[PDB]
RNA sequence: CCCGGCGAGGGGAGUGAAAAAGAACCUGAAACCGUGUACGUACAAGCAGUGGGAGCACGCUUAGGCGUGUGACUGCGUACC
RNA sequence: AGGACCGAACCGACUAAUGUUGAAAAAUUAGCGGAUGACUUGUGGCUGGGGGUGAAAGGCCAAUCAAACCGGGAGAUAGCU
RNA sequence: CACAGGUGGUCAGGUAGAGAAUACCAAGGCGCUUGAGAGAACUCGGGUGAAGGAACUAGGCAAAAUGGUGCCGUAACUUC
RNA sequence: AAUUCCUUGUCGGGUAAGUUCCGACCUGCACGAAUGGCGUAAUGAUGGCCAGGCUGUCUCCACCCGAGACUCAGUGAAAUU
RNA sequence: GAUGUCGGCUCAUCACAUCCUGGGGCUGAAGUAGGUCCCAAGGGUAUGGCUGUUCGCCAUUUAAAGUGGUACGCGAGCUGGGUUUAGAACGUCGUGAGACAGUUCGGUCCCUAUCUGCCGUGGGCGCUGGAGAACUGAGGGGGGCUGCUCCUAGUACGAGAGGACCGGAGUGGACGCAUCACUGGUGUUCGGGUUGUCAUGCCAAUGGCACUGCCCGGUAGCUAAAUGCGGAAGAGAUAAGUGCUGAAAGCAUCUAAGCACGAAACUUGCCCCGAGAUGAGUUCUCCCUGACCCUUUAAGGGUCCUGAAGGAACGUUGAAGACGACGACGUUGAUAGGCCGGGUGUGUAAGCGCAGCGAUGCGUUGAGCUAACCGGUACUAAUGAACCGUGAGGCUUAACCUU
């Protein structure tokens, strides 16, 4: 089964009747309108392409605008394609929306990665600052050697070193839904979404076990 | 650091090859006139988009 | 990285940016239309413009803010007598940056800066 | 026949099983067996660029009409 | 308690003036405490007719925290110092009679049914 | 959308007993426990500007006697029983950070009259 | 006489036997940096050399499988003091 | 009165941060001690290299000191590289 | 070297303060010449910290912290 | 012991602790009366130990400003080979 | 003619002869538990002191305090502290100079990354016309730990006390990842208070400057000391091991044929980058269907006419970031500043009236002023031209177009 791309909107500490608050990360809600709802009739192929959104979409390129005239016809924000499960999707104006979220108690979150400019030496990593004193060459914070000696002469791959983040997706998987409440659309998740606030988001329920 | 061998001429030549001067694809002229411009920033005349700049 | 912020503290400390910023806009309300790199540009729009705002009708507290933040007599015998009616009309854009190309003496890149109604101008040439 | 590498990560020998090599990729029995037998490495791969096995009994040089050989 | 050893003050009729706490308990590998972090103290002072002697090692909670304290709405209330009442140092429950100095409204329980319910200040 | 910072605005609510620094207060509030439902008070000044939206406290010093105690009991809290404004004292601060140390006589400011 | 700030530097016009003698001027290497041509470099690797060589320009090939220069590609192969 | 003191100006540099292909002849910035004295110190002068001069470090003796500089001996010598 | 180095004499205005400490300043000198931009690591300079209080390191240690005058009150040791 | 071959001696104390520090013992290193001894006030930029002031040196790291790095413009080195 | 030493941190990596969970035999093992005991690199694997220092001693954490290598990891990182210690001096020895693997006091490592690797990033070319958009998985790593008690279960078994695992479960601890509402932190782009001189002609008032002058609060952002939280059901191939059916050896036997079972490792499942996979992928969406001169012509060279889809420079600039790339987007435009409604800050704006012995306070004013975030407003600045890109785009078998 399918995600949802959602938006990151909104950070709650809310109230419960026990005397208990609970932080959490609400996520706005959209229908999914469909292109084309590709299947494996054609080829092997096996995904549902999905517009969730829309933008002024003034400047957009022609085999971008034709692609939103035969979807749900909302100058789309751009194109989203997910894999899915159970049988061929029905296949137009289906409007996948809070309805998804009945049933599932713990989603994956697929994110948009975190946007925190360089990240890089010594921080994203969370190394210890050296020393600030004692006359330490020319270097008050360093990250710490890459390799060993001659005898492999190399650094291996793998090893943490600088870089800015590449904006992949990170997924924290299996994080708890605290409610889904329809008609006002809002997803109340527990834990975070990841990125800076008005990002995008895909949240999809969880494949984990 | 140092260097272990006085290196050979073509690499001297690969190592400065992104770093060269870029091509500035064609100039602009006023959409509205025939005088010369620079290009999204105005001219010696004020022209872009009329008033005065520059009167130097 | 700079996430989720706005505005601009350019070449130096608070004192310095406050004494030139007193400095270009003291210069600014006698000589009508100035030069200056294009951050700093926008520094100067953002400094001028609510000076304009507090002038728009007499008041001796919005008078008296204006002698604070610019304390020359120049800047505020010119608001609110002459230039306080003349930019009343309009609710923001009283004044417009002119990218007008790059600097002369090194590239940093420059913009002019012009009254929103600015047609009367020097021509008289500049360095 | 476990195929031992060490690409880049983690401490042990690295290893593929036997099955793997017949349930994913399944030609690769095959050419990971014949690919030994080329000289070192630039004229090896001169010479391998020649092969193919696919998936196996789907072949697609039909429209060539294929010379049949016997071992 | 938040650095290695780490003086903070007497808070029941125990001892007297300071005592040095030696670790933190309730996990290992920590450096660094909860709110909710049962602490590990020597007395380093002792009163003559309290409960213990100067050098008796024991088990302890923390009653205030200069820090500040939280956990049902995650609201502080937040002290003026560290402060410590000790525990008995296998079968629980504070050592103590008495209360000295403010006390926490998270400490609510049948486990401290005597310690909470005090009168002297703080109620 | 336009939900960003407007969610705060949306939660926050009306039925909120006006505020100015200084102002004493007293929250009653359960003390709730093992098996028997009894109630509690605390009393002093308001060392702080409140509104947070949704998050929105009275943070209560009491600072009467002993060592120096704040309380922060949330607003939005449903274990919070009643809310009297009483004397309205004066500061001309947003805080009254210098009054930590001394309990003495701290604690009960003046209506501040005309 | 042309270019440029009154500049520096060069060219044209004109001088001489000669400026491929232009004022630091004698003819003039090699290092030195750059142009122009040929042909090469994106299934692509190590003393860069040796052996085998598609291809391609020029040489009436005297066409008699060659000469010249370059050279995809590749067997073999560890500098001098 | 004072081989006293806290301390500029005036002089030094115990320690600390930095510098270390520095701005630097250990300077800079901060902690620090002499300055009412065996202190700080301008001018003119003098002793010449295992020799001077030393409240002592085998210190310092023309940007230099457990061996100054130059001119001759001198093509020292080398059993050795 | 227009070297953040070294270097004798003379004259002596202001507020607070013990004064020629030290923040500023009257007359006066004078911008120790790359600039602007990026709100990157980091290097150097410069600023700050919850809770702890050197626990970092052979080692408190420059940032930060002491510092002035009026007054009470004042220890073991002392050649006072 | 600013002294101990063994040895980080023994025991008490400080102490989250104690090869260091301080006191007592002799089972005494090679202690021991002018490279002087016992003992002492004053004085030191003088050593070790302790708790407290205080502090981003650190636990454990976060953020701001500026010159370099980096961006744009100018000029344009060096260890090495 | 320099292969240069000790211990610790930061940062590591590789061998398993495994500290531990886990699966299994034996037992002088009833069960439990222990003694004995094999498979197994997957994962987690504590802190302060004194000493130059590993080891020590002592206080201490946890279920726990591992084994081995690495110019005996890591001075073109750190302490360079010890080790050489030149000076001094203790202790010691000799007429003496000077010494000590006895000792006490402070006191110096220098290298801007050329080729090479690593991680992050762009440029050039190619997937057969071009362009733009989603995307599959050949390949290769991430996560993988482990306490607690409830149930399971007071039951088999044992004289009696007692008495376990798998599975469901919540929860701690370590590890890993995101995050900024909560709680702190900072916030030279916001507010206020205040010392001094200098200044606004002068005062009431107010302002340049003094490290952001000093001092207290501070939005949004960012951030751990605060926040949420996985660590998985299931599958195969097995290991040690229990066998059945059975031979070598008429039988017996875990084995050799044969078949049920038997661990986190290993193939995976869960996570992520990924078609240069030249054996170059599918699928979606847009657009270009003119001509001659010449030569080696699946073609290339040259030219008139003529170039769409798209791109890039350029531009303002961002919820994206070194630069780029990515992205909003250039009047079709909320990109950015002003400006207006709203989030969230501060502490009562100059003048005036009034009271007062004046400083000063109080009514006008719960004032005024106000940053990043959110929505509006075209007020304003992004000529919005030209240009690179072209006229439907290979051979050959098979299948098809009268073929």
């Amino acid at each position: 089964m399918i995600g949802l791309v959602g938006k990151k909107v909104g950070m709650t500490r809310i109230f419960t009747e026990d005397g208990v608050s609970i932080p959490v990360t609400v996520i706005e809600v959209e229908a999914n309108r469909v292109t084309q709802v590709k299947d494996l009739a054609n080829d092997g192929y096996r995904a549902i392409q999905v517009t969730t959104g829309a933008k002024k979409a003034n400047r957009v390129t022609k085999p971008e605008a034709g692609h939103f005239a035969k979807a749900g016809v909302e100058a789309g924000r751009g194109l989203w394609e997910f894999r899915l499960a159970e049988g061929e999707e029905f296949t137009v104006g289906q409007s996948i929306s809070v309805e998804l979220f009945a049933d599932v108690k713990k989603v994956d979150v697929t994110g948009t990665s975190k946007g925190k400019g360089f990240a890089g030496t010594v921080k994203r990593w969370n190394f210890r600052t050296q020393d600030a004193t004692h006359g330490n060459s020319l270097s008050h914070r360093v990250p710490g050697s890459i390799g060993q000696n001659q005898t492999p002469g190399k650094v291996f791959k793998g090893k943490k070193m600088a870089g800015q983040m590449g904006n992949e997706r990170v997924t924290v998987q299996s994080l708890d839904v605290v409610r889904v409440d329809a008609e006002r659309n809002l997803l109340l998740v527990k834990g975070a979404v990841p990125g800076a606030t008005g990002s995008d988001l895909i949240v999809k329920p969880a494949v984990k076990a | 650091a140092v260097q272990q061998n006085k290196p050979t001429r073509s690499k001297r030549g690969m190592r400065r090859s992104h770093d060269a001067l870029t091509a500035v694809t064609s100039l602009s002229v006023d959409k509205t006139s025939g005088e010369k411009h620079l290009r999204h920033h105005i001219t010696a005349d004020g022209y872009y988009r009329g008033r005065k700049v520059i009167a130097k | 990285m700079r996430h989720r912020k706005s505005g601009r503290q350019l070449n130096r400390n608070s004192s310095h940016r406050q004494a030139m910023f007193r400095n270009m806009a003291g210069s600014l309300v006698r000589h009508e239309i100035i030069k200056t790199t294009l951050p700093k540009a926008k520094e100067l729009r953002r400094v001028v413009e609510p000076l304009i705002t507090l002038a728009k009708t007499d008041s001796v507290a919005n008078r008296r803010l204006a002698f604070a933040r610019t304390r020359d007599n120049e800047i505020v015998a010119k608001l609110f007598n002459e230039l306080g009616p003349r930019f009343a009309s309009r609710a923001g854009g009283y004044t417009r940056i002119l990218k007008c190309g790059f600097r002369a003496g090194d590239n940093a890149p420059m913009a002019y800066i012009e009254l929103v109604d600015r047609s009367e101008k020097a021509e008289a040439a500049a360095e | 026949k476990v195929y031992y590498h060490h690409t880049g990560h983690i401490g042990g020998i690295k290893q593929a099983t036997f099955e793997e090599m017949i349930a994913r990729r399944p030609e690769r029995v095959i050419e990971i067996a014949v690919k030994g037998m080329l000289p070192k490495g630039p004229l090896g791969r001169a010479m391998f660029r020649k092969l193919k096995v696919y998936a196996g009994n789907e072949h697609n040089h039909a429209a060539q009409q294929p010379q049949v050989l016997d071992i | 308690m938040i650095q290695e050893q780490t003086m903070l003050n007497v808070a029941d009729n125990s001892g007297a003036r300071r005592v040095m706490c030696i670790k933190v308990l309730g996990g290992s590998h920590r450096r660094y405490a909860g709110v909710g972090d049962i602490i590990k103290i020597t007395i380093k002072e002792a009163i003559p007719r309290g409960k213990v002697k100067k050098g008796d090692v024991l088990k302890a909670v923390v009653v205030r925290t200069k820090k500040g304290v939280r956990r049902p709405d995650g609201s502080v209330i937040r002290f003026d110092g560290n402060a410590c009442v000790l525990l008995n140092n296998n079968s629980e429950q504070p050592i103590g009679t008495r209360i000295f100095g403010p006390v926490t409204r998270e400490l609510r329980s049948e486990k401290f049914m005597k310690i909470i319910s005090l009168a002297p200040e703080v109620l | 959308s336009n939900i960003i910072k407007q969610l705060e605005q949306e939660q926050m609510k009306q039925d909120v007993p006006s505020f100015r620094p200084g102002d004493t207060v007293e929250v009653k509030v359960w003390v709730v426990e093992g098996s028997k439902k009894r109630l509690q008070a605390f009393e002093g000044v308001v060392i702080a500007i409140r509104n947070r939206g949704l998050h929105s406290a009275f943070t209560v010093r009491k600072i009467s006697n002993g060592e120096g105690v704040e309380r922060v009991f949330q607003t939005h809290s449903p274990v919070v029983d009643s809310i009297s404004v009483k004397r309205r004292g004066a500061v001309r601060k947003a805080k009254l950070y210098y009054l930590r140390e001394r309990t003495g006589k701290a604690a009960r400011i003046k209506e501040r009259l005309n």
